[PDB]
């Protein structure tokens, strides 16, 4: 059993953070207080649970967990929380003031500051693994703390732990929730000097589980508590693998080799069915063939774009639930001859599928109805640069005028650095046109 | 369509099911660039200090 | 009050099609780079798809699908007719022709043939074709001829087949009625029975294998978008197609009423105000 | 994230106190520094302002005892505590020179004392806020000493300024536009936010619209009180978003010396206002106060509070609404350049209202008025014994004159580009 260590950056990451450790106690029977009555090995083991939870003698079930914030008004609600028992006090990490949703404060300025302590208190989790992994960072593009601290830990973490492997999920920025005019500025930013020490990057837009919060769940105006219930969902399914017995995806370096051909293409684009509302009052439970074409419609994904017009490089099915071999053939079989599914030519046309039989977890009296059966899909699509060029686009409409530009060197960032991190950009655009057209 | 590498648990399964085949910067960097950014800094607090400084003859002065 | 933005400043077709939406009271046009749009009129090359349906409040329609230009290439074209099951090798109504390749498999043994004419095999250094030897003559002048129909295929993937055709060769452009009128008298059947029917069989049939590719009916915005198809009739009365042109132009005396069924039928079935097309 | 609050000279202490009326009120504390509120919604933030019974983290500043013994004797007078009151005797002669150069000189020292003593007592300063007059001598004068005193010692503070600008309409003296000009100076270097209240503005409010045919000081400031209150509201309440002062610099101030901004609010009372309304009203030239046409220019930003219990979605829908037939008056390269925010605590006698702060070029229409009343008299150096006498040189009169007509050309390229 190989252990991987989470690290929660921002409001962004802690709240989404809060929502995927809340799933794992309900998917895992961790109760709020870190027992597991289930738990036979009472102060330690190496089952797959373990991967994201060491144990106390006292039979208390920890995450392995650092959360950071450079203010602390949001990590103190974890702190007084209904889990405030589940973490060891000093895996939360607070400052005084945050970085005013601006990178360069986060990253040069009020990042000094703490970059050392955070290194420690990750270090004090590192000793207590017996061959760790490496690491999952959880942040949103768009924050200063989240674009300009995280990418400063990434690199002292390439540092540090070399050889260990490095994923992100990335919330990236929609104006129907965001919180800055600068946002486009820090994401570039952050994508720049993070895309290195990064293997594998699932990226959220906001827009497109905004809209999935609105469309299939019937929420009129859907709050960070629904975003954030619903990214649980879909991370969950991501990391699954790591987290119970099975023979897919079952460590870190296996996302890499199974969704990333190329290093600095290691975006896959999530999609997720079903979707469906807790007070849908009659509800016909959807079919394998159902859910899993529902994978190829844009309206699912976690970002918007269209994969009819770009080339895959790698396809994952992952299930939970009702679900058996022959029915996934079935359901591929009929889709292949409906779609356009168009893959590089030197990567195999084909998907790799992982069950679990256990179905979706709930928070109880959440919105998202219990199913028996769903399904993400993880591919490796030229059509999520779709995003990029967004990002780039409204990142050029501003710095043409240098808008904003003086309050990131005010804190002692040069104009270079933007255009630096605008063109690392365009070579990223390049790189997707290259393998896609 | 072709099946591979099935494996069975009391979890689940896998599998891999073709439809058609083919045809880092040292601590010491890091450290420059910060700090090069924090004089940046001071350079422009000890301007804005200056030019105050200026200010306060000017109003013995006046 | 709707919003539209104008990116193929010389384009005749929505040139006209801008002018009318002003007049409309109910149209105001914007600058090309301002994101707050109902509706854009697309630059012809690169359009910035990627960019479209990402504006909370605004349903966003365009005046082209994304994706149409493999039936709008003669390269893309003839590899879509090959290798589509669709439309089968060899459709019947199609040239034989071949795609910088084909070269060993171009079969070559009448074998005149033809861009992107001679008679003897390829130092313009495109696809070659058969050229139509016994094309059909209008009389009196044995004068050849070839056919354009304009079809518009609004955002319902609903396919709209404008009932003027033209027929450029008098004054060069001869229009329906009077091409009617000719084949009853020279050849005793009808302008639809003899030639459209097979016209309307060629757009449908390739219309339709593109339809999962580009339809945009769950997509985040919506597309339509006017085509021109060119076809020749030879002298057993069987239609051929030659290309499908993507950003067409209208004739002359065409250009008004066209104009009016792209605003009624494209544009304002999406955004609703205070049959000259047959349905396909 | 404690604020310090300055109030200087007669019409910053006036609108100062009114605004301690008003807050104080929104949060339940009464007259005595006792509170008496029903919700903890009025607690959750109250820091900001108050220390504590609470007492208002506010300094009250004048070269005159005139205007503060008002204060002390007025509604909510001995909520102030009395070691912040800091004055002198002589005044200032509604001369920019006196207050900045010579009386002001002598005082400003012990004002610092108290701003001091406020700032060390904060775990987290997020800056200063500073109500004064750009018209008169203390305000002005010795208004932006303080703000350069307080840049110095604080220089990694965030300051704020409510700024009352001349007006010929509602006018004490001449000289205003000499005492207006030489601020503005002062506050496009010392400043990161400043709201514009145009005293033209408030009188044509309350001429026209309100229906007073004699508007009085007191029913001007009415309006500053209600705007002040909805300006502030993201920093004295608990929202979704953490407002504080540095974050509005960020997201508001493209540049660094176009940082005026156009308040406005609405509205301006038994049927309570739709949606609709509150965004129609809000951006409504009739209800803003700096007297520019807003369709005279362009927002290069604007953030908009919503107040009372409505409808996100209609709020969301009315503001995406408004964008989307006024966008020839947004600039396009700017993404996004609207923000929303929305309080469920309305003010006091309304059940719905809604607060606009506009970074508009329109603001430019004021710097131009000023400059034209300032060279009119200056051309033929009129008035200006009253500060050469104070040790002040034509030069530096020439210099502010240089540095507004500057600032507004900077203005008026970024509404063509
Ligand atoms: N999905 C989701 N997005 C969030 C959440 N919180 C914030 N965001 C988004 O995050 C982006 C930036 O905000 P934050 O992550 O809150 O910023 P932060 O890292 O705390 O940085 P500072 O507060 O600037 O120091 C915006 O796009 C928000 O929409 C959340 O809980 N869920
Ligand atoms: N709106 C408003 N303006 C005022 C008030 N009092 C004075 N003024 C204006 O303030 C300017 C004069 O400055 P004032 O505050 O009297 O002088 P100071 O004591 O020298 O600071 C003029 O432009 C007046 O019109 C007030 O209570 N409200
Ligand atoms: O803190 C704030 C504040 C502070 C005091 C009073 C009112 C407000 C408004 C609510 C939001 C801002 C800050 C902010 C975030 N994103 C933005 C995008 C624009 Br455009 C303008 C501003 C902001
Ligand atoms: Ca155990
Ligand atoms: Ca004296
Ligand atoms: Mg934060
Ligand atoms: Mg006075």
């Amino acid at each position: 059993m190989r252990e991987c260590i989470s690290i929660h950056v921002g409001q962004a990451g802690v709240q989404i953070g809060n929502a995927c450790w809340e799933l794992y106690c309900l998917e895992h029977g961790i109760q709020p207080d870190g027992q597991m009555p289930s738990d036979k090995t009472i102060g330690g083991g190496d089952d797959s649970f373990n991967t994201f939870f060491s144990e106390t003698g006292a039979g208390k079930h920890v995450p392995r967990a650092v959360f950071v914030d450079l203010e602390p008004t949001v990590i103190d609600e974890v702190r007084t929380g209904t889990y405030r028992q589940l973490f060891h006090p000093e895996q939360l990490i607070t400052g005084k003031e945050d970085a005013a949703n601006n990178y360069a404060r986060g990253h040069y300025t009020i990042g000094k500051e703490i970059i050392d302590l955070v290194l420690d208190r990750i270090r004090k989790l590192a000793d207590q693994c017996t061959g760790l992994q490496g690491f999952l960072v959880f942040h949103s593009f768009g924050g200063g703390t989240g674009s300009g601290f995280t990418s400063l830990l990434m690199e002292r973490l390439s540092v540090d732990y070399g050889k260990k492997s490095k994923l992100e999920f990335s919330i990236y920025p929609a104006p129907q929730v965001s919180t800055a005019v600068v946002e486009p500025y820090n994401s570039i930013l952050t994508t720049h000097t993070t895309l290195e020490h990064s293997d594998c990057a699932f990226m959220v837009d906001n827009e497109a589980i905004y809209d999935i919060c609105r469309r299939n769940l019937d929420i009129e105006r859907p709050t960070y508590t629904n975003l954030n219930r619903l990214i649980s969902q879909i991370v969950s399914s991501i990391t699954a693998s790591l987290r119970f017995d099975g023979a897919l995806n079952v460590d870190l370096t296996e996302f890499q080799t199974n969704l990333v051909p190329y290093p600095r293409i290691h975006f896959p684009l999530a999609t997720y069915a079903p979707v469906i509302s807790a007070e849908k009052a009659y509800h016909e439970q959807l079919s394998v063939a159902e859910i899993t074409n529902a994978c190829f419609e844009p309206a699912n994904q976690m970002v918007k774009c269209d994969p009819r017009h770009g080339k895959y490089m790698a396809c994952c099915l992952l299930y939970r639930g009702d679900v058996v071999p022959k029915d996934v053939n079935a359901a591929i079989a009929t889709i292949k001859t409906k779609r356009s599914i168009q893959f590089v030519d030197w990567c195999p046309t084909g998907f790799k599928v992982g069950i679990n039989y256990q179905p979706p977890t709930v928070v109880p009296g959440g919105d998202l109805a219990k199913v028996q059966r769903a399904v993400c899909m993880l591919s490796n699509t030229t059509a999520i640069a779709e995003a990029w060029a967004r990002l780039d686009h409204k990142f050029d409409l501003m710095y043409a005028k240098r808008a904003f530009v003086h309050w990131y060197v005010g804190e002692g960032m040069e104009e270079g650095e933007f255009s630096e991190a605008r063109e690392d950009m365009a070579a990223l655009e390049k790189d997707y046109e290259e393998v896609g057209v | 369509m072709e099946v591979i590498e099935l494996n069975k648990c009391t979890s689940g399964q896998s599998f891999e099911v073709i439809l058609k085949p083919p045809s880092d910067p040292s601590l010491e960097e890091i450290q420059k660039k910060l700090e090069a950014a924090e004089e940046r800094r001071k350079y422009q607090e000890a301007e804005l200090l200056k030019h105050l400084a200026e200010k306060r003859e000017h109003e013995r002065e006046v | 009050m709707y919003t539209f933005v104008v990116r193929d400043e010389n384009s005749s077709v929505y040139a006209e099609v801008s002018r009318l939406l002003l007049a409309t009271g109910q149209w105001k046009r914007l600058r090309k780079d301002n994101p707050r749009f109902n509706l854009m009129l697309g630059e012809r090359n690169r359009l910035p798809f990627g960019r479209l349906g990402h504006e909370p409040g605004l349903v966003q329609l365009v005046n082209y699908y994304r994706g149409a230009d493999k039936l709008c290439r003669k390269a893309s074209l003839v590899k879509l007719i090959k290798t589509s099951p669709e439309l089968s090798e060899s459709c019947t109504w199609f040239p034989e022709s071949y795609v910088y390749d084909e070269r060993e498999v171009f079969a070559y043994n009448g074998n005149v043939w033809i861009k992107s004419i001679s008679s003897e095999a390829l130092d313009f250094i495109h696809v070659i074709q058969k050229y139509l030897e016994k094309p059909l003559l209008l009389e009196p002048g044995h004068r050849k001829f070839d056919i354009r129909s304009w079809v518009l295929v609004d955002h319902l993937y609903n396919i709209y087949l404008y009932r003027e055709g033209v027929l450029r060769t008098e004054e060069n452009e001869m229009f329906f009625e009077e091409f009617n009128q000719y084949l009853m008298d020279a050849l005793n059947t009808t302008l639809e029975n003899s030639i459209l029917l097979q016209i309307k069989h060629i757009i449908r049939s390739c219309l339709m294998c593109i339809e999962p590719a580009i339809s945009t009916k769950h997509l985040h915005y919506q597309s339509f978008q006017l085509f021109g198809f060119d076809f020749m009739v030879d002298e057993e009365l069987k239609v051929w197609l030659i290309e499908v042109n993507g950003a067409p132009a209208c004739a002359q005396k065409l250009y008004a009423e066209l104009c009016q069924g792209i605003v009624d039928v494209a544009i304002s079935s999406v955004f609703p105000l205070a049959s000259i097309f047959i349905k396909l | 994230r404690e604020i310090v609050h300055i109030q200087a000279g007669q019409c910053g202490n006036q609108i100062g106190a009114k605004f301690w009326e008003v807050i104080s009120d929104e949060h339940g504390i009464d007259p005595t520094g006792s509170y008496h509120g029903d919700s903890d919604l009025q607690l959750e933030r109250i820091n900001v302002y108050y220390n504590e019974k609470y007492v208002p983290r506010a300094i009250l500043v004048d070269l005159e005892p005139g205007t503060m013994d008002s204060v002390r004797s007025g509604p909510f007078g001995q909520i102030f505590r009395p070691d912040n009151f800091v004055f002198g005797q002589s005044g200032a002669g509604n001369n920019w020179a006196k207050g900045h150069y010579t009386e002001g000189a002598e005082l400003v020292d012990s004002v610092l004392d108290v701003v001091r003593k406020e700032s060390e007592s904060c775990d987290c300063l997020q800056g200063f806020q500073l109500t004064h007059s750009l018209g008169g001598g203390t305000g002005s004068g010795m208004g932006t000493l303080l703000i350069s005193k307080i840049r110095e010692e604080y220089p990694d503070r965030i300051m704020n300024t409510f700024s009352v600008m001349p007006s010929p309409k509602v006018s004490d003296t001449v000289v205003e536009p000499y005492n207006a000009t030489l601020s503005v100076h002062q506050l496009v270097e010392n400043t990161d936010e400043t709201y514009c209240i145009d005293n033209e503005a408030l009188y044509d409010i309350c001429f026209r619209t309100l229906k007073l045919t004699t508007p009085t000081y007191g029913d001007l400031n009415h309006l500053v009180s209600a705007t002040m209150s909805g300006v502030t509201t993201c920093l004295r309440f608990p929202g979704q978003l953490n407002a504080d002062l540095r974050k509005l610099a960020v997201n508001m101030v493209p540049f660094p010396r176009l940082h005026f901004f156009m308040p406005g609010f609405a509205p301006l009372q038994y049927r309570a206002l739709t949606v609709p309304e509150l965004t129609q009203q809000m951006f409504d030239s009739k209800n803003m106060m700096a007297a520019c046409d807003p369709r005279h220019g362009r927002y290069l930003t604007v953030a908009a509070i919503f107040r009372g219990r409505m409808s996100m979605k209609e709020v969301d829908e009315q503001m995406l609404n408004v964008q989307n037939k006024n966008s020839s008056y947004f600039v396009e390269w700017i993404p996004n350049n609207v923000k929303t925010a929305v309080c469920d605590i309305p003010p006091r006698g309304l059940k719905m209202s809604a607060t606009f702060i506009g970074n508009s070029t329109a603001i430019q229409e004021l710097f131009k008025r000023i400059s034209e009343q300032f060279t009119a008299m200056f051309r033929r150096k009129a008035f200006l014994h009253w500060y050469t006498g104070e040790g002040m040189d034509e030069m530096e009169f020439t210099e502010a004159e240089s540095n507004m007509n500057d600032l507004v050309s900077e203005y008026q390229q970024y509404q063509d580009a």
